[PDB]
């Protein structure tokens, strides 16, 4: 095989991370666990994580844009109505 | 000529060996590490070492005696070795240590010095003995929160918290006549021992029965002790096996003999009639491996341990091995079963017909404590020869096929895949 360029990820046995020592991990077989008999109720208080903690970062920008849209839309509707005829001619031409 | 077993209050068991030039007399208790708790874990190991303490050994040596003690999971032993003539001197020492003495061996200076000794001992084992440390962790995760999960040497945490009182509590609760068997092996007659025992009197806690608890349970799981600074990857993997006195005790031992043991550096080892060897030698997947069928009172472990410097191909090592195990359920051949029979017989013969009285003492005491007697090779060999291909397939379909596994590993185990990838290999796709 031809010489290949170094990257930041290797493969199993030489992944390229730092030497690991002192960490011990434990796991239990999925077969020995409760058959997912606790989806709702037990995961409702944890839910809304992407909500309570993230909603403002989404909501504020969304609110800003929605109101900006509604404002401009109401104005356009006014301009093209009978009552808006004078202002239309003013801002259009 | 058939191993005698007599009881007068104290159960005495002997195995006379005319070719033996020495004799071993001792006491085996039906309590081991499996009878301790996470907090007094190591108490038995501490007892073993105070019994082997210099003061106690010097006394024995003056009499021309040698002391031996073994801490196991289900049992515990204390043996004295001597010439066939000095057999009565052994009993006196044994009697002295477990009836007369108490505050002598449990003195402040002896206990502390012994405690410090086992502490450095256990620390070295956990720090350097990788293959055995891994096997101990296999038991720990496989039987977690159950008696069988406790290491026989104890843990550093519980060891450093142990006081003389803890030793006494254990002794009063387990070193009982109802939980013991006095053994006699090597060159000694049963009558010579029984009369020498029946010579003395007393009882020392009579009728007192040992403490009871909850049974061992196997749990599909794993414990990973990754250490990238170590030169190899050491792994132990197993399924729930057979307890002692299980109807499949020998079928399981034979199954393990099929895949056997291997040492890549030994020329003859590479030539064994093991199909797995054809798969693992091409890219040299490991330095060694050994299959086992560990049996205890409440449960057992069937699987293997392996060590390897081929850290990028661990997935192939595990895969090929488990694919071979799959074969026990669907395609194991008659010659594989016949080869296993012959080698199992040799293994048992080497284990039971060893030229060592202390070994015989441990085996004899342990068995008589569990089933009241000791099975002979003659009967064992007969059972082994009766095993068929259908028996192996029936056992494998029950214990191996699509069954949960316990895994333990240390060293460069980055290449050991996730639990589910390993667990999926316990079976094959079928139409
Ligand atoms: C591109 C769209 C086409 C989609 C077609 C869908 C494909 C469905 C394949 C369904 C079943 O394929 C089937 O899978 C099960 C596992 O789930 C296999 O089972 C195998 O593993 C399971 C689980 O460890 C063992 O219990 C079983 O004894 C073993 O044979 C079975 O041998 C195989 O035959």
């Amino acid at each position: 095989g031809p010489p290949s360029g170094k990257t930041y990820m290797g493969w199993w046995g030489h992944m390229g991370g730092p030497k690991q020592k002192g960490i011990t991990s434990y796991a239990v077989s999925p077969y020995a666990q409760k058959p997912l008999q606790g989806i709702f109720h037990n995961a409702v208080f944890n839910s809304f994580r992407r909500f309570k903690s993230q909603f403002l970062y989404v909501l504020i920008p969304a609110g800003i844009y929605w109101y900006w849209w509604k404002n401009g839309n109401e104005y356009n509707e006014f301009l093209y109505s009978k009552a808006g005829r004078e202002e239309l001619e003013r801002v259009n031409v | 000529a058939e191993v005698t077993q007599l009881s007068n209050g104290i159960v005495v068991a002997t195995e006379h060996n005319p070719s033996a030039h020495t004799a071993s007399v001792g006491v085996v208790f039906g309590s081991g590490a499996a009878n301790e708790n996470p907090y007094n874990n190591g108490v038995s190991n501490l007892w073993k070492n105070i019994f082997l303490s210099k003061e106690n050994s010097a006394v024995a040596a003056k009499e021309g005696l040698a002391l031996s003690s073994n801490i196991s999971r289900d049992f515990q032993s204390y043996i004295v070795s001597s010439l066939p003539g000095s057999t009565d001197k052994s009993l006196d020492f044994l009697n002295q240590s477990f009836i007369q003495q108490k505050a002598n061996l449990l003195s402040s200076s002896n206990f502390e010095a012994t405690k410090k000794s086992v502490l450095k001992q256990v620390q070295d084992f956990e720090d350097n003995d990788h293959p055995n440390r891994v096997l101990e962790h296999l038991h720990s995760t496989a039987f977690q929160n159950t008696p069988l999960s406790l290491p026989t040497r104890g843990t550093l945490e519980s060891l450093e918290n142990l006081v003389v009182a803890d030793l006494e509590s254990f002794a009063n609760n387990h070193f009982l006549n109802s939980n013991a068997v006095v053994v006699g092996t090597g060159n000694i007659k049963h009558e010579d021992l029984v009369n020498s025992i029946e010579s003395k009197n007393l009882s020392l806690q009579t009728g007192t029965k040992p403490v009871l608890k909850k049974k061992a349970a196997f749990l599909g799981s794993e414990v990973r002790l990754r250490d990238d600074t170590l030169p190899k990857a050491w792994i132990s993997l197993a399924v729930e096996g057979e307890p002692v006195n299980s109807p499949n005790y020998f079928v399981a031992k034979l199954a393990a003999q099929i895949f056997g043991s291997y040492n890549a550096f030994e020329p003859a080892s590479r030539l064994q009639g093991i199909k797995l060897l054809d798969n693992i030698q091409e890219y040299q997947l490991c330095d060694n491996f050994n299959h086992f069928s560990l049996s205890y009172k409440d449960s057992g472990l069937w699987g293997f341990s392996t060590a390897t410097r081929n850290v990028t191909m661990i997935d192939d090592l595990i895969h090929f091995t488990l694919k071979q195990w799959n074969r026990l359920t669907i395609s194991v051949t008659d010659t594989e079963v016949e080869r296993a029979k012959s080698l199992l017989k040799l293994q048992l013969g080497q284990l039971y017909e060893s030229g060592n009285p202390v070994n015989d003492a441990n085996l004899l005491g342990a068995e008589v404590l569990i089933k009241g007697s000791k099975l002979s090779l003659g009967e064992a060999f007969k059972k082994i020869d009766a095993i068929t291909v259908k028996d192996v397939k029936a056992w494998a379909g029950k214990r191996l096929w699509d069954q949960d596994i316990a895994i333990a590993g240390t060293g460069q185990i980055e290449g050991l895949l996730d639990y589910m990838r390993i667990r999926s290999d316990m079976s094959m796709m079928r139409w």
